[PDB]
């Protein structure tokens, strides 16, 4: 079926491999090449995890898990049932993400739009890629890399977490949240704006741009504008992912050690070192 | 290069813009400040004007002395050495009244008396504030949505350094002033209440704290995506709609099998955010009032 | 549920699951209901209703807009089937830049300028723009104008400013004739010694859609041009030389 103003725009063209062959939709699906490469890996991926259920004797969708390669393995290949499964899904799950930002580079290629919601994804991709490929590969092993279960990731973040003492002192991990924290500020705020101008107090007319950066000068002193917002809301939010690849990069690699101590460089800095009081004299 | 509008080829410039009046008492706007050049490349360039009323300059003084009373509680703690002071300066904390003082104001000021003064002038300020965020809406005849908003931010920071603390009996529980001492308090949180992992309040908080840089992203990667047919202009985009939004719906419709309107993108972005701190704060508000440990509820109840 | 944390996290959950429902509809406003091909009402529209319609008053005595509704491209779609079942593309029956199909689709807006807070246009040439000049960035004023083919398409005459927002929307091109046409500016590249359109080629450039009065834009002309710029990128490029 097809939004009423749709139809104009389901014109030929944009496909980036297999010309016409695969330029269709199922449904308000576009389908397309990287479309059947998705189909493709998913569902692979999917029997895979399905069958590495039966292995493990479970179909509990919180109990299922498919765990990495023991760490004594290195960076070779496992069994099955013992670790290549995990790695043989990693291929699948990489594959279908990277299709689909390509099916989406498809999609604006036929709607003439940029591509930016693509690109942007590719920062997602890449954080992914950090814990399961980059981390493991820079330390030498899969078993480094989280499984995929519901709660066992979650048990992988605390200890590998745990690993470097309270991982809050991580410091790319402090910007990392901050930009997190600031980005759903953002989003708040942007919502509410354009929401409050589109819905203003009963009886009234719309408001209008000019109410928008009023009342955010009235209330903080400047406005960013609406192109502002959107460029910002994008830049917060690929930041606080690009922080997010860095402080795990590093950790494991460039620091090992207690996350806390490194704080200890700008401490023991020569000209206040040695004095007395404080914290730390 | 095809040219992506992250940052802006020309700047203009005119005559600085004074603001839409409708009722608002404009003996508290202040002048426009100066133009900054620099933002102008990534947003506008135009500082000011700002609205300072009585109750902004409540919030602004009561902010001020917040952070005044930290600060000497700091300098103090760095025995007046500015070398120790910048030194130390994230190792500094002042921390709230013992177990010992409950709910009382009987604690010295070295030992919980300051923690308290400040922590008044914090809920003087936000309040104050809160209370800016409504009135400069009603001015201008425009929905009360950010003050909602604000107000499920509030929620969290309230729970965490008045609701809870009264709940539990004592300022103790609160949340020292310390760049170190309140994250070593978030840890230490965790660890007395069985792993905050377990919590199924902090999994949907994540889940949206995750999903407004999800939605963020997608949002602000497709204005800007449209930006070519005027996208951004949002408000005339719900009054009439334009091939800006059109390609925008159906990128998602195509992409995912389903989408958005341009005011209705709006709601799913308020919502998003909003529930980040209010699943949060309730998160919070059950931890060792109701629940001591999460993994432990947790195995009681799926 | 015994404790209260069972009742928060279950009450949370029906929430949720209702505010995800009024969301959803809320964003049925428009493009619904849902269309076969034909332009006729779907069989399977989903298991989400209409919202009940909301009616924004605009400003500036323009009427009110009432959504969901009657819903009509209000223009003719110069388009085929090129298969005889629902799922694939449709073949332009004409030239799709000229009849606006794909990605040269314009929608039909109102045919007046978009007025600002105060109800004056929004965009204006910087010409007539009280006060508005470039504050940084390279000047484009004088610089020609390069399509994808290698060609000169013309000269740049002016940038037609947003006011209140204080940005550039669109380049005034003059075209060999002497006529000229508003290219958006997100379509093009402000080189130090020229401006560069990758989207079209210099024969296609007479072909952008021309605004009825030469002191502003409406937002249905907006469409058309910005529609042609960006049909380019796929129907310019047998004329796109490398780069
Ligand atoms: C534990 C479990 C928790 C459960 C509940 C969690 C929270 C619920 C909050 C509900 C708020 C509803 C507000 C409302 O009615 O506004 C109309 C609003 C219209 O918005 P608009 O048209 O743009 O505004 C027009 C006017 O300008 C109209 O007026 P305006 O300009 O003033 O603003 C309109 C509106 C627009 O604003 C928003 O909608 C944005 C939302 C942000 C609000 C966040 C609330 C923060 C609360 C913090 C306190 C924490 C307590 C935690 C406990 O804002 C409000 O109406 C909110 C009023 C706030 C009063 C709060 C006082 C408490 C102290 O529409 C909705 O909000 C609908 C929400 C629907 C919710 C889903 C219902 C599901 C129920 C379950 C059944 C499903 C069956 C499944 C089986
Ligand atoms: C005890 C635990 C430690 C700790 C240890 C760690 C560790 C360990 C890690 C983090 C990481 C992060 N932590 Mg920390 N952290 C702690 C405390 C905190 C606190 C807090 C308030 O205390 C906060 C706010 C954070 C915040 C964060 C973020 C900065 C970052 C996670 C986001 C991210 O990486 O996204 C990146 C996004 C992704 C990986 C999403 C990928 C999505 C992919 C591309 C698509 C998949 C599609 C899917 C399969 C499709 C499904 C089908 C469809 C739905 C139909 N941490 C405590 C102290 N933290 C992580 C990080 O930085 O990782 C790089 C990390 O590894
Ligand atoms: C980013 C840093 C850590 C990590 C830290 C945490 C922490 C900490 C928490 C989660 C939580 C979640 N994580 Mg995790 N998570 C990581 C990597 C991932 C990846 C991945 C492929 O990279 C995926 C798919 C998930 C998925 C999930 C969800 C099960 C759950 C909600 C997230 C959410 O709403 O995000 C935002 C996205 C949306 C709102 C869009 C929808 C996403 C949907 C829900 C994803 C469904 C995944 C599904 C169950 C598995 C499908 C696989 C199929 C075979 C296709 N995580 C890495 C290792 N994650 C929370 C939880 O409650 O866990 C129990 C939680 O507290
Ligand atoms: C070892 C640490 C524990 C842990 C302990 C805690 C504790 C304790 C808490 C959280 C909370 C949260 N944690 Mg946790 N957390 C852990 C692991 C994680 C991981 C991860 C990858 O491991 C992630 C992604 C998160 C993520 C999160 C968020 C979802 C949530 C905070 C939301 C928010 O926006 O707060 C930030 C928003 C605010 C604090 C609102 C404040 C608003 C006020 C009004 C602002 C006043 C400003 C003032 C005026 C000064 C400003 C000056 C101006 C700039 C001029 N946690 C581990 C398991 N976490 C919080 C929560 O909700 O839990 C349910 C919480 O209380
Ligand atoms: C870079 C900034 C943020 C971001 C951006 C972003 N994400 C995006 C996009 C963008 C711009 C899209 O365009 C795309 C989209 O379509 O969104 C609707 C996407 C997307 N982000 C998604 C999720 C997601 N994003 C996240 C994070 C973020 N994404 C950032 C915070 C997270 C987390 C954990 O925080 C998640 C879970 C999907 C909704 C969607 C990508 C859909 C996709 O790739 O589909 C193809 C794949 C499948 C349909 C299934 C694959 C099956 C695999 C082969 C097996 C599964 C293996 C997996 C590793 C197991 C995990 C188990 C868990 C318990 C851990
Ligand atoms: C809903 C979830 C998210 C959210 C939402 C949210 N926050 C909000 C709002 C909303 C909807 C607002 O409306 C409100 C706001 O105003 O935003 C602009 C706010 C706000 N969120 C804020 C912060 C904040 N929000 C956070 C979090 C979040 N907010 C969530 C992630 C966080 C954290 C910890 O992550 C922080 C730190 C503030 C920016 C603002 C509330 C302001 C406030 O209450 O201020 C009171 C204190 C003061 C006024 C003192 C400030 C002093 C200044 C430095 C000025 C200096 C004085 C003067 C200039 C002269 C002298 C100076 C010297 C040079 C001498
Ligand atoms: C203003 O503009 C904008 C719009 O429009 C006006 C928009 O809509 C949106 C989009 C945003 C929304 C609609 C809001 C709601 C979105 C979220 C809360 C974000 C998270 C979304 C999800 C969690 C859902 C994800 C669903 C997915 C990924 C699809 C599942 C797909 C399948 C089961 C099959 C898909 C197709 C395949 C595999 C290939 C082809 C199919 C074959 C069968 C072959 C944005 C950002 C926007 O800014
Ligand atoms: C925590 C949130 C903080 C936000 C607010 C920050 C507080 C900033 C306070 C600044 C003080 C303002 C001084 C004004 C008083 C003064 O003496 O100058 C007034 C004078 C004119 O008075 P007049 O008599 O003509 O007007 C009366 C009749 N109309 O104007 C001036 O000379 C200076 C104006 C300066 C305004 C600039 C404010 C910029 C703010 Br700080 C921006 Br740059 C920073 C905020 C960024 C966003 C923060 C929130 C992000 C999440
Ligand atoms: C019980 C307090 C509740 C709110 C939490 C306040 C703690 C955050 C303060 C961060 C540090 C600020 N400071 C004083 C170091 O600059
Ligand atoms: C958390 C996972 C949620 C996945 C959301 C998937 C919704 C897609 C619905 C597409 C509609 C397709 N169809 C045929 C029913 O119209
Ligand atoms: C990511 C998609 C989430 C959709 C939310 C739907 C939640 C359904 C909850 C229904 C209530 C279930 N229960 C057992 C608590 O009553
Ligand atoms: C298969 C998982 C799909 C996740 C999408 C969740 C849809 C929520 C639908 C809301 C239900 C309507 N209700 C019953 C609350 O009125
Ligand atoms: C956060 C979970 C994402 C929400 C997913 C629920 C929305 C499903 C919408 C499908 C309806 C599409 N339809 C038939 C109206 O075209
Ligand atoms: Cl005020
Ligand atoms: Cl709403
Ligand atoms: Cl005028
Ligand atoms: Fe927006
Ligand atoms: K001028």
């Amino acid at each position: 079926a097809l939004l009423s103003f749709e139809r104009k725009y389901r014109v030929p063209g944009g496909t980036l491999v297999g010309g016409n062959l695969f330029d269709f939709w199922v449904g308000p699906f576009y389908v397309g090449f990287f479309g059947v490469a998705t189909f493709f890996f998913a569902a692979l991926g999917i029997i895979l995890i399905a069958w590495s259920a039966v292995l493990q004797g479970t179909w509990n969708p919180q109990l299922i898990s498919v765990y990495p390669p023991a760490l004594e393995y290195g960076l070779g290949g496992a069994p099955l049932a013992k670790g290549g499964l995990w790695q043989i899904i990693t291929i699948c799950a990489t594959g279908a993400f990277v299709s689909w930002a390509l099916r989406e580079v498809e999609i604006c290629r036929k709607l003439g739009i940029g591509y930016h919601i693509p690109f942007a994804f590719a920062f997602a991709i890449l954080a992914y890629l950090t814990l399961v490929l980059f981390r493991p590969v820079m330390m030498g092993a899969w078993g480094y890399a989280f499984p995929y279960g519901i709660w066992t990731h979650l048990d992988w973040v605390s200890n590998t977490g745990y690993t470097y003492g309270n991982f809050h002192y991580n410091p790319a991990h402090m910007i990392a949240i901050s930009f997190f924290f600031t980005n759903a500020l953002a989003l708040a705020l942007h919502g509410a704006l354009v929401l409050s101008a589109a819905n203003p107090e009963k009886g009234k007319e719309m408001r209008t741009p000019d109410h928008e950066d009023t009342f955010f000068r009235d209330l903080v002193g400047y406005s960013i504008g609406t192109l502002g917002i959107h460029r910002l809301g994008l830049l917060l939010s690929l930041s606080a992912v690009f922080f997010s690849a860095l402080c795990m990069i590093i950790t494991g690699t460039i620091w090992f050690d207690q996350w806390v101590d490194w704080w200890q460089w700008w401490v023991k800095l020569p000209w206040w070192a040695n004095i007395p009081g404080g914290i730390n004299g | 290069a095809e040219y992506q509008n992250i940052f802006s080829q020309v700047q203009v410039r005119g005559p600085a813009d004074l603001g839409m009046t409708e009722d608002v008492n404009l003996a508290n706007r202040s002048g426009v400040g100066p133009f900054s050049t620099l933002l102008g490349w990534f947003g506008n360039a135009q500082l000011g004007p700002i609205y300072l009323g009585s109750l902004g300059v409540l919030s602004l003084f009561s902010g001020l002395m917040w952070f005044f009373t930290i600060g000497i509680w700091f300098w103090y703690q760095a025995g007046w050495n500015p070398a120790v002071f910048l030194r130390d300066l994230f190792f500094f904390s002042l921390e709230p009244p013992a177990p010992e003082y409950g709910l009382s104001f009987a604690a010295p000021l070295k030992e919980g008396g300051l923690w308290l003064i400040a922590s008044f002038f914090m809920f003087v300020a936000v309040w104050s504030w809160w209370g800016r965020t409504y009135l400069r809406a009603q001015a201008l005849g425009m929905g009360k949505h950010t003050a909602w908003a604000f107000l499920s931010a509030i929620w969290l920071w309230m729970v965490l350094g008045f609701i809870r603390p009264i709940l539990m009996g004592s300022w103790s529980e609160a949340v020292p002033y310390g760049i170190f001492s309140h994250l070593d308090w978030t840890n230490n949180f965790s660890l007395v209440h069985g792993n905050l992992f377990y919590n199924p309040f902090h999994g949907l908080s994540i889940a949206f704290l995750y999903g407004s840089a999800l939605l963020f992203a997608m949002h602000g990667a497709t204005i800007l995506a449209v930006s070519r047919f005027g996208g951004e202009r949002e408000l005339e985009q719900i009054a009439d709609r334009g091939t800006a939004a059109e390609r925008a719906a159906l990128f998602w419709r195509w992409t995912m099998g389903f989408n958005a309107t341009m005011e209705g993108i709006h709601r799913w972005a308020i919502w998003m955010a909003v529930l980040v701190t209010l699943t949060g704060g309730i998160g919070i508000l059950l931890s060792g009032t109701v629940v001591d440990n999460w993994y432990v509820w947790g195995q009681n109840h799926g | 549920n015994f404790d209260l944390a069972s009742l928060a996290i279950y009450s949370f959950w029906i929430f949720l699951a209702g505010l995800i429902y009024y969301l959803q509809t809320e964003n049925m406003r428009e493009g619904y209901p849902l269309e076969n091909e034909d332009g006729t009402p779907a069989a399977n529209q989903g298991p989400f209703p209409l919202p009940k319609p909301k009616t924004f008053i605009l400003p500036h005595g323009r009427g009110t807009l009432t959504v969901p509704g009657p819903e009509s491209e209000d223009r003719p779609i110069a388009l085929a089937r090129t298969a005889v079942s629902e799922g694939f593309p449709h073949a332009p029956t004409g030239d799709p830049m000229k009849d606006g199909v794909g990605p040269a689709s314009w929608v039909a807006r109102r045919d007046l300028p978009e007025l600002d807070g105060h109800g004056h246009n929004k965009i204006k040439p910087m010409k007539a723009a009280a006060g508005f000049h470039v504050s940084a960035g390279k000047n484009p004023i004088g610089l020609p104008v390069r399509g994808c083919d290698l060609e000169i398409a013309g000269k740049v005459v002016d940038i037609w400013v947003d006011i209140p927002e204080q940005m550039a929307r669109f380049l005034e091109v003059e075209l060999k004739d002497g006529s000229t046409r508003l290219l958006p500016m997100q379509m093009v590249k402000v080189q130090s010694n020229r401006v560069h359109v990758n989207a079209l080629s210099s024969d296609l450039f007479a072909g952008i859609p021309t605004i009825k009065s030469p002191t502003e834009v409406t937002l249905l002309e907006e469409d058309k041009i910005c529609g042609y710029v960006a049909g380019g990128l796929m129907y310019a490029a047998p004329k796109r030389k490398s780069v």
